[PDB]
């Protein structure tokens, strides 16, 4: 139960963390034209 | 729980026979040269 | 004397409501728009004063 | 102009993207409307307004706001003198008369582009500096008003009080609460059941002490932006361009809506249940107690009991140490209203105390919230949902939350609309896929 | 207020006229003619 | 009502009027 | 009996999905 | 670098399924929704709506056809509280109070949102005008409305939609009891929005199939003549134009496909938005106007117009529910 | 008020004003104005203690709230008429329990 | 532009009268705003069977109070 | 001719019902 709590936090924190940098790094640079 | 005793065959034939009839036609098409 | 003032009150709208028409039309035909019409500076400066009569008087009136 | 340089008419406003001289004309005029609408409703409501009865009875969405700042309210929610209500609305009208007048001036006779008449006012959307310069001033000005609230709070008159030791009305805050302990950490609370996110705000003095920060944060913001310039990581993202600025505005403005939808519907502290009408949770809550007292009054003891549903007739013991009402109301055991909390004891309601501690106002007021439990129709067929043609109303508290939501919903779409057109524009292919070279045409084919 | 006691239609309808602006836009398009 | 209704009809008909006067003027649009 | 048919029927749906997404013959251009 | 290379892989279009940055949320959450769904749908302990009396078995293992089976929403005892696994005392406690419902819809919604964007951030990377995500808002509006919003108006997810084919029917009917949704105008547009969608879907489907430049023999299938990537126009507008242009008056025929297809996609969408507004208007107890005793004689008797019949039927239902 | 420090000392301190000000001469130069400013302290008083989540649990604090809401609530409706004696006596009997029960918390 | 200042007014007034005159009442047999329940006897004058109704509608209507 | 026969036989009764609509709203 309690172990699961921290686990969900860590997992959710990870994606969202992995998520923002995608846009915070050069996202418009990825596209057919510029 | 209690059930129509024969109702199971219904599904099977209603699943397989239409299914099969689509396969047989298909496998043919695959064999077209 | 609110009637004395109520007539002056409506005199705001009457004068405003025409300037509501006049100001845009003044800009409508640019010919002599700002050339012929200084009435804005003539009407507006007179119009703003017609606001001050409203409240300062009514504060004493009503 | 015409479509020749531009695009079609039904969308024709965005022809203004590159004309700033016309652009100010838009806003100042538009702001003129919003102002003019504000005072209009004020006077419109004031003419049909009845000072004796309560406000939520009147179907009144505005005067409560003015009142909530403590003008003409009086204790007991008396609504003493209407003249302060009158002054507010008319002033906005007179203010609008100036605005649109200017809005017109920039619309026509004002210069069609500002890059020349005033270089200071001149700005290019693509410029990431002179624009950010502007973002400072507003963020300063918008921060000024926040303080100017507190000027009403701490100094001039005093703001409304939800909870007073009696009457729950008018107080001039002395010491505002400020520290990151209960402020920054305040919004850190869960959004969900039992802990509001920003919707808790138990104490009034939270918002005042809170706005102090938002007052002194924003003033830093301008001073920050005025003296700074976007950094690298900023420049790599965000698509600096005319549209996107509007696109970002929406997203922020959208999420604001859902929050504003949440306050009016729940929070009792900021919007007093008194003249905004009872909150939905409080409605069934108070009704549940009026049934309680009327039966407990006469020859019946409801404390230890069972119901036909089995949970008891009125009181239950929650899994928490506190004991609550039964019925459907049990879904709201979290609500604490100005009248209810004192009736509550250390853990839940003190039954022995409930009988004795009733006031003349409470029971009356708590019963006054029985008639109005937010409900009603678009033609305003009121009473309990299927109750037939009796007590016809829709509590204004229900209107705002409905209204602002619908609007707030669109602005999510709007945000998600322009953000598409903004980036695609910057990406250059917003004009439609190019028939010469299709980007997909040459790709690895899966 | 009693000093203001009668302007019936004006105070009756102020708030509709903001809508009228949206309508004006079309008429102001009608003469311009799209 | 009717008196009030007449007052409302009279009170804000500058919209159409404005355009018509402007149209006659052939000002700008 | 009763339930186990539904899961079966519902299974072949999924076994179709995964199967129909990846194994489709690509419709080449021209 | 690993990152700069990895980032290039997520964004990359060569994948058979595009996963944008939204896919980073979308894929795990939905894949987590479904897994915890199908299981919970198959084996659900008899979730209890009210701790007073009555456990409800919507699970598939207990005697339920697909029709009757549904995931019961959370109880009233739990109210609207955020009720994750660990917060609940015991695992079986978390199921008995209707946890799996509150678990699915969160991951589903928060999955559904990121999907709405994932359609966008693909469209941006194929170099195409990106309005699909606008069109997709219409269902997603309805999703949030019936799942997330409406219970907030009721303060409990219990009144939220039980998700299942019988559960849904139960929902509407009961929802019809309280708020009289039929007479509400916003819904009454939503109907038009759906039909006219289905309607236009038939005509614009029909008229273009009607007109086909014939590359096929009569024996051969008519479809196969279309070659993927034909830069010929496969369907005559001039032929089909006058058709609908003769059938009704020639003025309304919508010469321009680009004009048509937009209107084809505006009618259903805008039709649906009003519903997801019509619900949110209901969730706050602002109901559809029910004209009642609109007629009365001089004798005070009730002439009893139709709406009363409905007013009675609803009044009938509400007593039934409780 | 002039409230400072912890809740306890001030809670006791306010009762020194509360229990006193209940019954005084009505014909004195000011009982009202004296009773006016005395009850204004309640406003100052009970505002800051609403903020406390701790004392929001235990009895002795919520006891005082029962007293405060009893007393002050009379003064918005019709403050001019003095309280009924039956409402006056019950106040002290509540205060008397409080500071004892209040003390029951610290030395529990 | 010619008779369209004539046709419309004279015609539109006809419809105005058939309501005012109430001629539409006995033409379409609608009940009159006071006429539903003759005497008191509050009940539905529900027409029942065939080869009757022409005579049966008379009965309900016959009383009329 | 042809067109005239359409509107004349259609919109004319419309003008005649508008009498019934309006002249009703003032009854009762
Ligand atoms: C497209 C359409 C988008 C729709 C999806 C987004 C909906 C937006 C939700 C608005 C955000 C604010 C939610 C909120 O303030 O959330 C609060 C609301 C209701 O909050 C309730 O608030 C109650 C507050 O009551 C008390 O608190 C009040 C405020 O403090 C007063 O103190 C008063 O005493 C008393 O009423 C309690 O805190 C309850 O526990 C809590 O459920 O909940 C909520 O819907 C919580 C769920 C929303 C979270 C969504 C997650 C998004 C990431
Ligand atoms: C913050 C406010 C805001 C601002 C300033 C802009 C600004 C702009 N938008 Mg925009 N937009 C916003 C919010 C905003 N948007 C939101 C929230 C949405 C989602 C609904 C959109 C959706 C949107 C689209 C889809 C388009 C724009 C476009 C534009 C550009 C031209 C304006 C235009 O088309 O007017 C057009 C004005 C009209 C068509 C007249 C209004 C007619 C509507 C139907 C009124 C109906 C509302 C009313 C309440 C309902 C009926 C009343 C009822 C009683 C019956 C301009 C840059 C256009 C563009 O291409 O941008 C470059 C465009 O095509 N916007
Ligand atoms: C309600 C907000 C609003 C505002 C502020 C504007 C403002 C503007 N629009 Mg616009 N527009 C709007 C809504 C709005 N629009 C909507 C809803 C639509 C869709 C229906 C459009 C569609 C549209 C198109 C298609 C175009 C504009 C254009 C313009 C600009 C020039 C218009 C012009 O030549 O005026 C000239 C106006 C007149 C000659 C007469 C107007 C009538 C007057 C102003 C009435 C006065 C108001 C009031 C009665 C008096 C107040 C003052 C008083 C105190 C004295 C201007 C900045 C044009 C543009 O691109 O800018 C160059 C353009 O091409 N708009
Ligand atoms: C926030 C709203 C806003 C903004 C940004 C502007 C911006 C501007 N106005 Mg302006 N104006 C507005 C509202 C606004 N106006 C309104 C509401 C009115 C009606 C009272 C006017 C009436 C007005 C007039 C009469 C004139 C301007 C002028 C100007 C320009 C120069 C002003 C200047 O530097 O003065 C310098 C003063 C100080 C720095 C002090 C500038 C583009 C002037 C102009 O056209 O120049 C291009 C001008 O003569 N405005
Ligand atoms: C509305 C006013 C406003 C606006 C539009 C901006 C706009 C901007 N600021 Mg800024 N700023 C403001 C107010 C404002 N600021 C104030 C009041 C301060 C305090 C003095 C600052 C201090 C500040 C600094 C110190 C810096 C900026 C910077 C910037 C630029 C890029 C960074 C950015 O926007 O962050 C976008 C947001 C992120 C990058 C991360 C988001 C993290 C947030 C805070 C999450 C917080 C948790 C949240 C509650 C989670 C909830 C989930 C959500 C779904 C609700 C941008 C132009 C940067 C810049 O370019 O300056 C050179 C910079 O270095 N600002
Ligand atoms: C409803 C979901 C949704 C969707 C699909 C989009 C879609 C988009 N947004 Mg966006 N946005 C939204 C809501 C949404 N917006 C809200 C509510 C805000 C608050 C102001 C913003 C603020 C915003 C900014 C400031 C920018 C975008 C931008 C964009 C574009 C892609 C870049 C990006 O990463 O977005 C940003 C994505 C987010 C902010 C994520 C919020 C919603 C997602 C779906 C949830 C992700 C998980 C979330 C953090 C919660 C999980 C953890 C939580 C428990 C703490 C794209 C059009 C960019 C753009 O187009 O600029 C031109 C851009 O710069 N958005
Ligand atoms: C008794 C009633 C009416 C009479 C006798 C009448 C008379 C006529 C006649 C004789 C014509 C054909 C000659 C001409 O166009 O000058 C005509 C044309 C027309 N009138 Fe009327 N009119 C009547 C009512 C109406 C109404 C109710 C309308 C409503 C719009 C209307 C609108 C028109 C139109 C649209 C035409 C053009 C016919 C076409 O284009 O084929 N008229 N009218
Ligand atoms: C008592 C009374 C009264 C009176 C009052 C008055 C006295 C009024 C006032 C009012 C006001 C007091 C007004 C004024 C004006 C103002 C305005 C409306 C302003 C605005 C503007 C703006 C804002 C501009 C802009 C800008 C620029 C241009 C530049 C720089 C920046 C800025 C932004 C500033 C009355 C009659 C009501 C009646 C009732 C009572
Ligand atoms: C430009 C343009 C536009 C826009 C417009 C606008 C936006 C406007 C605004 C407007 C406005 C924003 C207005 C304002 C003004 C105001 C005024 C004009 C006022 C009047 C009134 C008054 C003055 C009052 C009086 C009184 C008193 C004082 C007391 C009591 C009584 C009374 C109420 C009477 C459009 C798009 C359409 C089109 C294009 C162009
Ligand atoms: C407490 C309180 C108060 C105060 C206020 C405050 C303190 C607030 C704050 C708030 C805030 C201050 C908020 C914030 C939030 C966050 C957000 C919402 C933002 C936005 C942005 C973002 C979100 C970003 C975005 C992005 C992402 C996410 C990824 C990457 C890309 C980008 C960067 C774009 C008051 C007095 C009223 C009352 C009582 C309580
Ligand atoms: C009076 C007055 C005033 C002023 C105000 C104003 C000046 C307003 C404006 C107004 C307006 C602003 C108006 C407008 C007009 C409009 C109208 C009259 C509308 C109607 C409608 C229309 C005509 C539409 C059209 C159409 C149709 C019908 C169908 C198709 C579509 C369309 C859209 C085209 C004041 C404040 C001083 C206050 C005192 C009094
Ligand atoms: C990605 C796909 C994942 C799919 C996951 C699920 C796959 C697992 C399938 C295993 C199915 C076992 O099927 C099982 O059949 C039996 C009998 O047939 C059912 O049992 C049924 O009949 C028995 C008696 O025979 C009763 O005691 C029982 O109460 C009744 O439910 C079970 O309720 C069902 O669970
Ligand atoms: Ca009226
Ligand atoms: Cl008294
Ligand atoms: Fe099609």
């Amino acid at each position: 139960m309690e172990t699961l709590k921290i686990t969900v936090y860590i997992v959710v924190t990870f994606f969202v963390l992995l998520f923002v940098f995608g846009f915070l790094s050069g996202d418009p640079a990825r596209n057919p034209k510029r | 729980m209690e059930v129509n005793q024969l109702g199971l065959i219904a599904t099977a034939l209603f699943v397989l026979v239409p299914s099969v009839f689509l396969i047989i036609l298909y496998v043919q098409t695959e064999s077209q040269q | 004397m609110t009637i004395l003032f109520q007539l002056a009150l409506a005199a705001l709208v009457i004068l405003s409501f025409v300037m509501v028409i006049g100001v845009p039309v003044a800009y409508a035909s640019p010919q002599d728009w700002d050339r012929s019409k200084q009435l804005i500076f003539l009407g507006s400066g007179l119009w703003i004063a017609l606001v001050l009569v409203v409240g300062v008087l009514n504060f004493f009136v009503v | 102009d015409q479509e020749s340089s531009g695009f079609a008419w039904w969308a024709g406003n965005a022809r203004l993207i590159n004309l700033s001289g016309k652009l100010l004309g838009a806003h100042v005029a538009h702001a003129g409307l919003i102002v003019f609408w504000a005072g209009a409703m004020t006077l419109f409501e004031l003419a049909h307004f009845i000072p004796e009865k309560p406000m939520y009875e009147q179907g009144l969405i505005l005067i409560p706001h003015i009142a909530t700042l403590g003008w003409g309210v009086g204790p007991g929610g008396e609504v003493v003198d209407t003249f302060p209500f009158f002054v507010v609305g008319v002033v906005h009208l007179i203010s609008s008369a100036v605005l649109g007048f200017g809005g017109v001036y920039h619309a026509i006779r004002g210069p069609e582009t500002l890059e020349e008449y005033s270089s200071f006012f001149g700005y290019d959307w693509k410029d990431k500096n002179k624009m950010t310069t502007i973002l400072g001033f507003h963020l300063i000005v918008l921060g000024i008003g926040a303080l100017l609230l507190v000027a009403k709070a701490m100094f001039f008159g005093g703001l409304y009080d939800t909870w007073a030791p009696g009457g729950g009305d008018v107080r001039v805050i002395t010491n505002p609460t400020l520290d990151p302990r209960v402020i920054f950490g305040y919004l850190l609370k869960s959004p969900f059941g039992g802990e509001g996110w920003i919707v808790s705000v138990n104490n009034l003095e939270d918002v005042v002490g809170g706005h102090i920060w938002i007052g002194l944060i924003c003033i830093a913001g301008g001073i920050w932006h005025i003296l700074t310039t976007p950094f690298g990581w900023a420049r790599r993202a965000f698509i600096w361009s005319g549209e996107a600025y509007l696109s970002y505005s929406l997203g922020a403005l959208s999420m604001m809506g859902f929050i504003a939808t949440c306050f009016v519907w729940f929070n009792n502290t900021v919007y007093p249940s008194e003249f905004y009408g009872p909150t939905g949770p409080e409605a069934s809550q108070a009704q549940a107690m009026t049934f309680l007292i009327r039966d407990q009054k006469l020859g019946a003891n409801v404390g230890s009991a069972q119901g036909p549903t089995g949970l008891g007739k009125y009181l239950m013991r929650s899994p928490t140490g506190e004991i609550i009402f039964g019925g459907e109301t049990m879904r709201f055991w979290d609500f604490r209203g100005p009248w209810l909390e004192p009736l509550r004891g250390p853990n839940g309601l003190d039954l022995n105390k409930i009988k004795n501690d009733i006031q003349p106002w409470q029971e009356r007021r708590a019963a006054e919230y029985m008639t109005h439990a937010p409900l009603g129709s678009l033609n305003s067929v009121g009473g309990v949902a299927t109750e037939i043609n009796s007590v016809n109303f829709v509590s204004p508290r229900s209107w705002l939350a409905t209204s602002h939501f619908v609007l707030a919903f669109f602005f999510l779409v709007g945000h998600l609309w322009h953000a598409g057109r903004a980036r695609a524009a910057a990406a250059g292919f917003e004009k439609g896929i190019d028939r010469e070279s299709e980007p997909v045409l040459s790709m690895p084919s899966l | 207020p009693e000093a203001y006691a009668i302007f019936d239609p004006l105070v009756d309808v102020l708030p509709v006229i903001p809508v009228l602006f949206l309508a004006l836009a079309f008429v102001w398009q009608a003469a311009v003619g799209f | 009502v009717i008196a009030q209704l007449t007052m409302i009809a009279m009170i804000g008909i500058a919209g159409p009027m404005i355009i018509f006067l402007l149209a006659v003027r052939r000002g700008n649009l | 009996m009763e339930t186990i048919t539904y899961v079966f029927i519902f299974a072949c749906i999924i076994a179709l999905f995964f199967f129909a997404i990846f194994f489709r013959e690509p419709p080449r251009i021209t | 670098n690993l990152w700069e290379r990895f980032c290039n892989w997520v964004t990359s279009t060569d994948n058979r399924l595009y996963v944008g940055w939204f896919g980073v949320i979308m894929i795990p959450t939905l894949l987590a929704a479904t897994i915890c769904f199908v299981i919970a749908f198959i084996a659900a302990p008899p979730v209890d709506i009210d701790g007073i009396r009555e456990p409800v078995s919507g699970s598939l293992l207990y005697g339920n056809n697909i029709i009757t089976g549904a995931v019961v929403p959370s109880s009233n005892a739990i109210g609207l509280h955020f009720y994750p696994i660990w917060e609940a005392a015991s695992l079986d406690e978390w199921l008995y109070n209707g946890g799996p419902y509150q678990l699915i819809i969160f991951h589903f919604l928060l999955g559904a949102s990121c999907y709405m964007g994932r359609q966008w951030e693909l469209s941006y990377r194929l170099g195409m005008r990106p309005w699909i995500c606008v069109a997709y808002s219409a269902p997603l509006a309805s999703a949030f409305a019936v799942f997330l919003i409406y219970p907030i108006g009721q303060g409990s997810f219990s009144d939220g939609m039980p998700l299942g084919i019988s559960g849904t029917f139960n929902f509407m009917i009961v929802f019809q009891a309280e708020h009289n949704i039929l007479m509400h105008p916003f819904h009454q547009l939503g109907v038009a929005g759906v039909f006219g969608g289905a309607l236009f879907c038939a005509m614009h489907g029909s008229l273009v199939t009607s007109s086909l430049i014939r590359e096929t023999t009569e024996t051969e299938s008519a479809n196969y003549g279309y070659k993927f990537g034909q830069e010929e126009e496969t369907y005559n507008i001039v032929a089909a134009h006058g058709y609908f242009g003769r059938l009704i008056f020639q003025y309304a025929s919508f010469n321009n496909s680009r004009s048509l297809h937009f209107f084809l996609a505006a009618w259903p969408v805008v039709g649906v938005w009003f519903t997801a507004l019509g619900i949110s208007t209901m969730a706050f107890n602002l109901n559809g106007f029910n004209f009642n005793h609109s007629v009365i004689d001089a004798k005070g008797n009730v002439i009893n117009t139709w709406a009363d019949i409905i007013n009675r039927a609803n009044l009938g239902m509400e007593v039934m529910h409780e | 008020t002039g409230l400072t420090g912890n809740f306890r000392e001030d809670t006791l301190a306010l009762i020194s004003s509360l229990r006193e000000a209940i019954a005084l001469p009505e014909n004195d130069p000011n009982k009202k104005a004296a009773q006016a400013e005395a009850r204004k302290k309640l406003n100052d008083f009970f505002a800051l203690y609403r903020r406390d989540d701790s004392l929001r649990s235990l009895s002795s604090f919520m006891t005082m709230q029962t007293a405060l809401n009893s007393l002050a609530g009379h003064y918005s409706s019709y403050p001019n008429r003095p309280l009924p004696e039956k409402l006056k006596a019950r106040l002290e009997q509540e205060f008397k329990q409080v500071e004892l029960a209040l003390d029951r918390e610290a030395k529990s | 532009w010619v008779i369209h200042s004539i046709t419309i007014p004279a015609l539109f007034i006809a419809g105005w009268l058939f309501v005012s005159t109430g001629l539409a009442y006995d033409v379409f047999g609608t009940p009159r705003p006071d006429s539903y329940y003759a005497q008191e006897q509050r009940s539905i004058p529900l027409v029942t069977d065939r080869f009757e109704a022409k005579q049966q509608v008379e009965t309900f209507l016959e009383q009329l109070k | 001719t042809v067109r005239w026969v359409a509107v004349h036989t259609l919109a004319v009764p419309t003008i005649f019902f508008l009498g019934a609509i309006a002249a009703m709203q003032f009854i009762q």
